[PDB]
């Protein structure tokens, strides 16, 4: 039973550390849309 | 006169300091993608240990 609790707490974590894996993912995801946005706002100022 | 000297140095030398940070802070930023990388290619490769000890 303590094999059992240990591995049902690690996979727990397992799953934990993923979804905050997926919301850092999606972190640099809108990361790189602001990297894209401010590039383009940016070149349009320099433009001007 | 002088004052407008003044001014446009100033505004000169904040736009080539924004310029050098814009260009660093992306640079960290693709520093931390990397390492972030390598961090989620080591945690997949336990997570296969770990579903073949699932089995052990």
């Amino acid at each position: 039973k303590d094999l059992n609790e240990l591995q049902a707490l690690i996979e727990a974590h397992f799953e934990n550390r993923k979804k905050e894996e997926e919301e850092l993912v999606s972190l640099k995801d809108r990361i790189e849309r602001r990297r894209a946005e401010r590039a383009e706002q940016q070149r349009i100022r320099n433009e001007r | 006169s002088d004052k407008l000297k003044e001014a446009e140095t100033r505004a000169e030398f904040a736009e080539r300091s924004v310029t050098k940070l814009e260009k660093s802070i992306d640079d960290l930023e693709d520093e931390l993608y990397a390492q972030k990388l390598k961090y989620k290619a080591i945690s997949e490769e336990l997570d296969h240990a770990l579903n073949d000890m699932t089995s052990i």
